[PDB]
This record gives C-alpha cells, structure tokens and sequence, in this order.
C-alpha cells in the first residue's frame, strides 16, 4: 500500500501478488494420468 | 535431435530420435527458470559513492557498513541460489527422462520384456509404424500379444 | 471389478506462477500480499 | 532532514531502497520456489497412493496403464474397503488364468 506507514505492519514490497499454490493442478473411469476427477468433493 | 529420446532397433533399421514432446517442455522449463532468476533483478540507475570530511568519519563509517552489508546480502543469495538452482535443474533432467520410461512402460503393458537396462523387448514383431506408435501415445495395445 | 486412483478438480481459475511454468491453475490458493486499505 | 544534509537523507534513502528491494527479491523467489515444490509435492503423492495400492494388490491385478487396476478375482464392497486402507488379504484371492 504505501512505504511510510507507522505502526506494527506487514513489509512493504514492490511486488503485485504473491499466491502461494495451496492445492492441485486444477486440470478438469481413468486414473491420475488423465487428470480431472471433479466428481470426487 | 534434443535432450531425451528413443533408439531403436528393428527389421527395417535403426537410429534415434528425440521425444520432441518432453524436451520442448522441459526446455521451456529451464527457460523460464533462467528468467526467473535474471528478471526479477531489480535495476535502478545509482551513483554509488559518497564524500565524508575528515570529522565525519562514523558517517562515513556508517556508509561504508551499510553498502557492505547489502553486498554481503546479495553475494550469498547469487550464491545459494544459484547452487539450489543447480540441484534441481539435475533432478528434474532424471525425472523427465524417467518419466518417459515410465509413460511407454504403461502402454507397453505386458506386450514387451523390460530389459533392466532403460530399454523394452517386444514379444509380437514392432516395425516402423509400430515404433511411430511407441514414441507417441498411440501404442495400441489390443493389436499386439505375447509369444508364450 | 476396477479400482481408480485420482485426484480433485475443480472450477477454480486461481493461478499461480512457479520457477518452471506462468499462469498455472490451481484447485486452491492464497494470496499473502495485502492491497487494500 | 535539512537541506545541507542531502548526504544523510541519501544515506537513509538507500538503506531503506535497499531493504525493500532485499524483501522483494525474496518474497518473490519464495513464493515461486514454494510454488514449484508444492505442484511437485501433490503429484507425488498420488502417486504414492497408486504404488502404495499396487504393492499390496501385487498379482491379482492388471495395471491397465491409466491410473487403474482391474481384478482378476471378483472384488465386492467389502473388497474394496480393505483395498483403500492397507488392509488387503493377498493370500485369499488369486488369478483365473
Ligand atoms: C463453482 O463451484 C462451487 C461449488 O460447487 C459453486 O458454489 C460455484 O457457484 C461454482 N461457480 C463459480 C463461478 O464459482
Ligand atoms: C499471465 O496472465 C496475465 C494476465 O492475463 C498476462 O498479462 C501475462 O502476459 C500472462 N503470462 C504468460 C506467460 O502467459
């Protein structure tokens, strides 16, 4: 947001975004090799 | 013809070939780890130094540190990343050629003799359109048998 | 009969950049960057 | 800062740039590196589950070359809550040919 910021704050970067994968691939009767099981929640 | 491949052998001849499927992909890999590394260096116009008299010498001792410290900062990053780069652009090589062992081994299935030395035997004679077959994802299985 | 091994997919358009690959979609992701005030 | 300390301001300035660009650089290569590993991480744990299964089902089954096996031996419900926990019973079923 802004570099002069007065209190106990996150660090300031230049950065746009930062996301951090927490899951799969989303790629959407066969296995893994094909990839896609969205029927399994 | 590129980083991993097929060699083969059979009635009409042999030779090799790459796997143009798996090396443009893990050459577009590697080239994007490369700008990684390069581009998110950031570049700014600097001047550097500075002049102190004679009766500012922690000033100028202050400065001295400061440049210093970041030096030591951004000489042992280059230097870890650049081994821990290293590290991983060796294993993902070995993964990518084992991957493609392990992709034909799968639609290969029981029709050929694994060799224990990265190579397949077949049962049923494999000619040229046979190894087309192979060396994409086109094996047909059903087509083929073994021996005994 | 038959017995599969798989994973999870979704309708999520979350993307993520890693060292090897750009604008991968992922099931799941969070965003450690704050942008608002 | 005065105006005849422009040398002190700059000093301070470029503490601070530097800093910044520091943190950015890392937060950068973290997120990036933690990326990779995260997509490498859940393959190979599907896969551990695929070689996990196929160990235990040894000869009784067919790879089918897809992510899959296939029985040789009918395989009921109660089959294929011991085949999803590690708790199939080789001995008890074989090959018809
Ligand atoms: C995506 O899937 C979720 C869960 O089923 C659903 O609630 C949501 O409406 C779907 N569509 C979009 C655009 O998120
Ligand atoms: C990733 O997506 C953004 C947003 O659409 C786009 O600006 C950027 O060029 C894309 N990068 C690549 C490598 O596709």
């Amino acid at each position: 947001v802004h570099p002069l910021t007065i209190g106990e704050c996150p660090k300031y970067v230049k950065s746009e975004k930062l996301v951090l994968a927490t899951g799969l691939r989303n790629v959407p009767i066969a296995g893994f090799i094909e990839g896609g099981w969205q029927g399994m929640v | 013809d590129g980083w991993y491949g097929y060699h083969h052998s059979n009635d009409q001849g042999s030779g090799y070939a790459a796997d143009k499927e798996s090396t443009q992909k893990a050459f577009d890999g590697i080239t994007n780890k490369v700008n990684s590394v390069i581009e998110k260096m950031n570049t700014q116009f600097e001047a550097v130094g500075k002049e102190f008299s004679n009766l500012e010498r922690r000033l100028e001792n202050l400065n001295k540190k400061m440049e210093d410290g970041f030096l030591d900062v951004w000489t042992y990053n280059a230097e870890l990343l650049v081994l821990m780069e290293n590290e991983r652009t060796l294993d993902f090589h070995d993964s990518n050629v084992k991957n493609l062992y392990d992709k034909v081994r799968m639609q290969l299935r029981d029709n050929v003799k694994e060799l224990g030395n990265g190579c397949f035997e077949f049962y049923h004679k494999c000619d040229d359109e046979c190894m087309n077959s192979v060396k994409n994802g086109t094996y047909d299985y059903p087509k083929y048998e073994e021996e005994s | 009969d038959q017995i599969c091994i798989g994973y999870h997919a979704n309708n999520s358009t979350e993307k993520v950049d890693t060292i090897l690959e750009r604008n991968v979609t992922v099931t799941h992701a969070k965003d450690i960057l704050e942008k608002t005030h």
